[PDB]
């Protein structure tokens, strides 16, 4: 009777909060000081200071950090097609057809590998991928003609 | 459970560009939980994706999960944004884990999440990893220094011993968690420098989870007074065995006997009394005066003397406890808040209808046929005093 459903009073309750079971951890509490600090701030605070510590010693103003403020990338259009397993259509998530296009294809062709802009990946399933209008990646599949 | 159950915070955390797990301990049905995902996907901006957390503890939830997993299956068969599943409090057996991994929603699962608490539990997941070597498995290694569900197992020694075998599987993503509020203290586990204190060569980690430090956050539904309470709590170094409130933190056992880390400074009355009552139950009748008054101190009120108490006092006590004046249950019903107590309002009705059932000498024609009408009865309900 005492312990049942004791976790909900910590949220949206006007009652004295010294009567309530509220759940922290022991050692993590020390790291808890700032109150009503947005989630985005705390999680970034972790990432941003982890970056700085990694940057300063080993990286020392790395090309990766400089490329970011200047907008340069890893995994360009050709890689992105072969990387992300999820293919979005509207608000729905689908599996990457290239996963089933790449290997199962009888004849698979990667056109102009080292050159990014002209890069093309085609298959005997009749599915071909190329880039158009910069960031837009164009996948072209065909049935018969 | 309390924190991430709100669709608002898990969305806001994801909209900040971060991975998060929607709590399942606050959702009792497929339908009620499907509302949350719908509220999530609405607050989810384009493309953004979240995961789900489930508990192994009791059979009813595991039977509910059969409907729950098929709900997750149906959702992702419909193409739902939720990209992961988290099994908690225990590690499913191989045949149980294979099912989860191989579900119709599998691609939408994209990885499976397990939380080993013991050396044996770790070795169990390794066997789940070798089961499907091509399926990503994120192994979150927690402590008992963590919050909520507890354990007697040290943070280091477990990972110290089992790390080598964990790295023989490429599909295993090692994630250390517990007792971490900051990037600075958690940086050494990432570099692998943390194992050097124990003499073991560098032992890097792939990821880090923060449970506790995110509770005082702005978008969290934690009450203003409760946040201030979590704050003023002083923290500690490596957990100590001696029974006490330790840096505003003392362990306590749930109804099933498993320990729970709760705040014993912010609230000192519930936890310590519970330990008193627990260790004291043979002679409870003798300490009854001491025990029954302490329930009233923590606001777990018994009723005034049961016989002598007037039916009003009965019916007025339920209204007192169930109906908040500040939140205005009538005004609480209009937004359609999930905090709605409606079973409590239905509880009070069955008591009211019992009162008419108890005192009426006649055929019960006039009274019962009135209060039972929808339009009539619901209007009577929103006005408890009347
Ligand atoms: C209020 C609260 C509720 C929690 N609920 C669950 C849960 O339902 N399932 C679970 O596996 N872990 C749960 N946890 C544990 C966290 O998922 C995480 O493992 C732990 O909090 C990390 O340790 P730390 O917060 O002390 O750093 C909960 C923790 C807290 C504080």
């Amino acid at each position: 009777w005492w312990r049942s459903d004791s976790l909900w009073q910590a949220h949206d309750a006007r009652y004295e909060a010294d009567q309530v079971c509220v759940i922290p951890g022991t050692a993590a509490v020390a790291g808890i000081t700032r109150v009503d600090e947005p989630v985005g701030e705390l999680l970034d605070r972790f990432e941003q200071a982890a970056v700085d510590e990694v940057l300063g010693a080993g990286a020392e103003p790395v090309e990766v950090l400089s490329r970011r403020q200047a907008r340069r990338d890893a995994s360009g259009p050709l890689a992105v097609v072969l990387d992300a397993p999820d293919v979005l259509w509207a608000g729905r998530m689908s599996v990457n057809p290239v996963h089933r296009i790449a290997a199962p294809t009888e004849w698979q062709v990667r056109e102009g590998s080292d050159n990014r802009s002209a890069s093309h990946p085609s298959t005997g399933a009749r599915l071909e991928v190329a880039d158009d209008q910069h960031v837009v990646l164009s996948v072209p599949l065909s049935g018969t003609w | 459970t309390p924190t991430t159950v709100d669709a608002k915070i898990v969305a806001a955390a994801a909209n900040a560009g971060h991975w998060a797990e929607l709590a399942g301990g606050g959702q009792v049905t497929e339908q009620i939980f499907n509302d949350r995902i719908a509220e999530l996907e609405t607050l989810l901006e384009p493309g953004r994706a979240i995961q789900f957390n489930t508990l192994f503890l009791d059979p009813y939830l595991w039977k509910l999960q059969v409907g729950g997993k098929r709900l997750v299956q149906r959702a992702r068969q419909s193409g739902a944004p939720i990209d992961g599943l988290v099994v908690s409090a225990g590690i499913p057996d191989l045949e149980e884990a294979v099912d989860i991994i191989d579900e119709l929603n599998e691609v939408g699962i994209s990885h499976v999440v397990f939380k080993p608490g013991t050396v044996e539990q770790i070795r169990s997941v390794i066997r789940i990893a070798a089961e499907v070597p091509t399926k990503p498995v994120i192994v979150h290694i927690e402590g008992g220094r963590a919050g909520g569900h507890h354990s007697w197992e040290d943070l280091d020694d477990l990972l110290l011993a089992t790390y080598s075998e964990l790295r023989s599987r490429s599909n295993i993503t090692i994630c250390v968690g517990g007792g971490i509020g900051t990037p600075e203290r958690s940086a050494e586990y990432l570099s692998g420098r943390w194992a050097e204190v124990h003499g073991y060569p560098l032992m890097p980690i792939d990821g880090i989870l923060v449970g506790t430090a995110a509770m005082a956050t702005l978008e969290a539904t934690t009450s203003p007074q409760v946040k201030q309470l979590l704050v003023e709590t002083k923290g500690t170094e490596a957990w100590v065995g001696a029974g006490k409130a330790a840096n505003g933190m003392a362990s306590g056992r749930s109804q099933l006997g498993a320990d729970i880390h709760e705040i014993d400074n912010a609230a000192s009355r519930c936890g310590r009394l519970l330990d008193e009552v627990a260790g004291d139950a043979d002679a409870v009748a003798e300490r009854r005066d001491e025990i029954i008054a302490a329930m009233a101190q923590t606001a777990k009120p018994y009723f005034g003397d049961v016989a002598e108490m007037t039916y009003l006092q009965w019916l007025r006590r339920y209204v007192e406890l169930a109906i908040g004046d500040g939140n205005s249950t009538a005004d609480t019903k209009r937004p359609d808040s999930p905090w709605l107590d409606i079973t409590w309002r239905d509880r009070f009705e069955q008591m009211l209808k019992r009162a008419e059932a108890r005192l009426h000498p006649q055929d019960f024609g006039p009274i019962e046929t009135l209060f039972d009408a929808d339009a009539d009865g619901e209007r009577l309900l929103e006005d408890p005093e009347a």
